[PDB]
DNA sequence: AAGCAGTAGAGCATGC
DNA sequence: TGCTCTACTGCTTCGATATCG
DNA sequence: AAGCAGTAGAGCA
DNA sequence: GCATGCTCTACTGCTTCGATATCG
């Protein structure tokens, strides 16, 4: 499915950009349907909830008594619905801005945190804009300089910052976007290290044993006098057993 | 010597410090469980079952009161598992004090949350209806609603 | 301890001089102290809302405690942070708040001694939970409360020795009487200034350390190693939306059922089956069969050989990466093999491949296990965990495909101009600090009805860029960078 | 998953 | 006759719901 | 339960 | 040689909090 938008760098570098989705946690598209015994049917089943103030001997209430109360410390406060409809949060439509760039390769391999990854790709219709982005990425590709994009989908959507990795290949020239954490999702706690140990030192015969282990349990093999790696067992083409 | 700790337990609960009322209630209910089972003279046993059973004050109204709390769990639990030894120190002579205990245990089940105390209510009902068999004394309890 | 907690006694000086305006007209240190106290409670009401707090004023005329000694008066008992307790602590601001303090107690006496440390100790000696940290942040100014008699100071340092016997840690916040390090008096055989941190660097966080899973890894069929699988990007969001009955301020606790086969009554969940429908034919199952068909393996991890770190491209991921570590609770002495395997994986750059079933019943997923080593220096700079990291790989229908039929060239002149632009816009990325807009405005919006100050404080956005501060960092190369080799010109 | 308590099949010392 | 609306529509987003360790 | 842009049927013509 | 007075620690179970699949 095609996705159009407009990338901006600074004040006015508005370049119309198309984008597509990539690897996503795939799910089924059929609902288990409740069927009572003796009927083999559904429509003769009423499944419902009752709004029942217990607290006491019960007095069964209706739905127009409901303040969507929230927790605060040691009490529970109102502001059910229209108050948060007033003082909710907005971020004025869709946006694909650039915060800045970073020449350091300190965005590590372990902070990606995304339920989907994006390819901002090109545009269509006499793509001088996309050859401008080709110039952009053919400049960006030489050094470890990445982009920190702020992305949102609509006013219902939430804002999220993330990395835009370069991707220069044979037929396609892509930029691939992944999300990033906020400083509320990190947590960092102390661990006991193992290098300076008094009881957990392994000796050299055991070291050579695990060296023989990691030798003789390998999977990659090199040949044909060019030393490009031949590896079997590609866990990216193997189908998933569940839906099968 | 009793009813001193009864009114002490009745009056110590209304103010704040809802752990002090819990510890005092534990001590005084232990006192009642010590000083009522020990007696054996039968008219004085009738005096005790006419002392702890009053329509204004007593254990039934005290456990009726502070159920809208969470701090009176240990004392209420001791009461509700003490009454299944008090239904076995005596017998079918308690029969004109029965339906109040049935309604007490029924509301205590359908009103509380924790099954540290929800099961002993069903213990008192499952002891009581096992005792008082199918007679005239089964028409007070509306079985058609209980089922 | 996991469900253990930390206490905090806030001791406030009021005898003679801290109530003084320092012959200035900016602010008094007393109201500065009340600013700091109200900010740390407005932080820990949502940050760490199970610690134990207390606040004690010393030196005044009256005294209410549990031991009845002079010049010691408390207002709060060791407890959770209470919004009513902070709505009664916020009234001590301004001249009328100072007047309110003056007409409910006043101040000034031959003030306390060792006895205020005594009432701190007996405040600690009463609460029956588990304790880990026990800190006293004293709010005082002077540097000799023993300015006339030596027995006061001798018994004070002996009492501090007896409090450090059980180890109760006190470290004051010295006010700015010289604004820094000049009055270095003999307040040093008791303990073992900076307040803007406590004023605003604690806005909205959470703290927890659990384990999330305790599994085992099987190499062949008989090499069992016990591991724990922690999570380190929690993906937090707001506390849940409770329902409330209208007037009497009570919850509802609703119910649900299913019935009505056009006869009325009540149907139990025992007579219930599941089904799927294609057009006319419906395949019927029981719920045991439905939960049975998602059964492929035992709970655990399964080794499937090794790989070098060259093919698993960082284009591939589908999961927030977890972290795994060995524990000597189930299988005795498996960290020895883990330390050896760690050493040879960091010496020979190799990384393993495994099959993953975390819970007791789940279809499998292929994972890859990547080594990782700590970093450290003299300041206990523990920033990276020693162990393994789990990258998750897709299988079959995830990697879709684009129409693929596009390829145009470019020309190498714009590389240096873009280098100039990226070096104008260059910065080291971060170490923290990109806080959440929606959650920050939500917690301030909750705070506005919590303490009813005036209104929602407009929580400042931080995800937006400073457009003018990159306009002037850039300059007037924007139009030539547009139309140097690509003029639109309609 | 952490943790928190309390029952209870299972034995020892004793009486009729 | 082509443009301009117009009800639908696939498809996405959180959101309250349900399960478990 | 909510929105957003694509895509075949009316209305003035 | 059968039916009671008296200790006993491992097993199991509920609560508390946190994390993940789900229909809409």
């Amino acid at each position: 499915i095609h996705w159009p938008c407009r990338l901006t760098i600074g004040s006015n570098l508005s370049i119309r950009i198309a984008a597509y989705k990539s690897i996503l946690q795939e799910r089924v598209k059929k609902t288990w349907t409740v069927v009572d015994a003796k009927t083999l049917k559904k429509e003769d089943i009423q499944k419902e909830t009752v709004y029942c103030l217990n607290d006491d001997d019960e007095t069964e209430v209706l739905k127009e008594d409901i303040i969507q109360g929230f927790r605060y410390g040691s009490d529970i406060v109102p502001f059910s619905k229209v108050d948060e409809e007033q003082m909710k949060y907005k971020s004025e439509g869709k946006c694909f801005s650039v915060l800045g760039f970073c020449k350091s390769s300190q965005v590590q391999r372990r902070f990606f945190m995304g339920n989907q990854v994006l390819k901002v790709f090109a545009a269509r219709d006499d793509e001088a804009a996309a050859v401008a982005l080709s110039s952009l990425i053919h400049a960006l590709d030489d050094l470890d300089m990445v982009a920190i994009v702020r992305y949102a989908y609509d006013k219902r959507a939430n804002p999220q910052v993330g990395v835009a990795f370069p991707h220069i290949k044979h037929n396609y020239e892509c930029l691939v976007y992944v999300q990033l954490p906020f400083m509320e999702d990190l947590r960092q706690y102390m661990f006991s290290s193992l290098k300076n140990s008094k009881k957990y030192a392994p000796t050299e015969a055991q070291l050579n044993a695990v060296d023989a282990l990691i030798d003789s349990m390998s999977l990659a093999k090199k040949d044909e006098k060019t030393d490009t790696l031949e590896d079997l067992f590609p866990t990216t083409k193997i189908p998933n057993p569940r839906f099968q | 010597g009793v009813r001193c700790s009864l009114l002490r337990l009745q009056e110590t609960l209304s103010a704040a410090d809802r752990c002090g009322a819990a510890l005092a209630g534990h001590q005084l209910i232990r006192g009642l469980g010590q000083e009522c089972v020990l007696s054996s003279s039968p008219a004085v046993l009738a005096l005790q079952t006419s002392l702890v059973f009053s329509r204004d004050f007593g254990l039934l109204v005290f456990v009726r009161k502070s159920l809208n709390s969470i701090e009176f769990r240990e004392c209420r639990e001791e009461i509700l598992k003490f009454l299944c030894i008090f239904l076995e120190k005596m017998g079918q002579k308690i029969a004109p004090y029965s339906v109040e205990i049935k309604n007490t245990c029924t509301s205590v089940y359908t009103k509380d949350r924790a099954a540290k105390c929800k099961i002993p209510a069903l213990d008192l009902l499952i002891k009581l209806l096992q005792t008082f068999r199918s007679s005239r004394l089964m028409d007070e309890f509306k079985i058609g609603e209980l089922f | 301890k996991y469900s253990g907690r930390d206490s905090l006694i806030f001791l406030v000086d009021a005898s003679k001089a801290m109530f003084e305006s320092q012959s200035e007209d900016e602010l008094t240190p007393f109201d500065m102290s009340i600013q700091c106290i109200q900010s740390v409670y407005i932080s820990k009401i949502i940050s760490s809302d199970r610690d134990l707090l207390a606040v004690v004023f010393y030196g005044t005329e009256k005294d209410k405690n549990s031991v009845n000694f002079k010049n010691i008066y408390v207002l709060q008992e060791l407890d959770n942070p209470g919004a009513k307790r902070i709505l009664e602590l916020d009234q001590f601001k301004g001249q009328q708040g100072q007047k309110r303090f003056q007409d409910m107690m006043g101040h000034g006496s031959d003030y306390s001694l060792s006895e205020v440390l005594w009432v701190c100790a007996n405040l600690f000696s009463d609460v029956q939970f588990k304790m880990s940290h026990k800190r006293i942040m004293l709010f005082t100014n002077e540097d000799n409360p023993h300015g006339n008699d030596s027995a006061k100071a001798s018994r004070a340092r002996t009492k501090a020795g007896d409090l450090r016997d059980t180890g109760i840690f006190l470290d004051l916040m010295h006010l700015k009487k010289p604004g820094g390090f000049d009055i270095s008096l003999f307040y040093r055989d008791i303990i073992s200034s900076k307040l803007e941190d406590l004023l605003r660097k604690v806005r909205a966080k959470e703290t927890r350390k659990r384990a999330l899973s305790r599994l085992k890894l099987k190499l062949n069929k008989d090499i069992v190693i016990s591991v724990g699988i922690y999570n380190l990007v929690q993906k937090a969001l707001k506390p849940p939306p409770i329902k409330l009955y209208r007037e009497t301020n009570e919850p509802v606790k609703t119910k649900t059922r299913t019935f009505n086969t056009s006869t009325g009554g009540l149907l139990l969940p025992s007579d219930t089956k599941r089904s799927q429908i294609y057009g006319s034919r419906q395949i019927i199952l029981e719920k045991e069969e439905t939960e049975e068909l998602k059964r492929f393996d035992d709970p655990g991890l399964m080794l499937m050989g090794f790989k070098p770190l060259v093919l698993l491209k960082k284009h591939h991921y589908l999961r927030p990466s977890l972290f795994v570590y060995p524990e000597e609770s189930l299988v005795i002495g498996s960290s020895t093999l883990f330390s050896a395997l760690l050493i040879k994986c960091l010496e020979k750059e190799v990384a393993a491949l495994c099959r993953y079933t975390p819970r007791r019943n789940i279809p499998p997923y292929f994972v890859a296990l990547v080594p990782q080593e700590e970093e450290l220096d003299d300041q206990k700079i523990q920033v990276t965990p020693p162990g393994f990291q789990l990258v998750f790989l897709p299988f079959a229908d995830d990697k879709r495909k684009m129409p693929f039929t596009e390829k145009i060239m470019a020309t190498p002149e714009q590389v240096g101009k873009m280098k100039a632009i990226v070096e104008k816009l260059r910065f080291t990325y971060r170490s923290d600090s990109f806080e959440n807009p929606v959650l920050q405005q939500h917690f301030r919006n909750l705070e506005a009805l919590a303490l009813d100050l005036m209104e929602p404080e407009q929580a400042v956005d931080l995800t937006l860029p400073k457009v003018e501060a990159m306009n002037k960092r850039l300059g007037s190369l924007v139009d030539e960078f547009k139309e140097l080799v690509y003029p639109p010109d309609y």
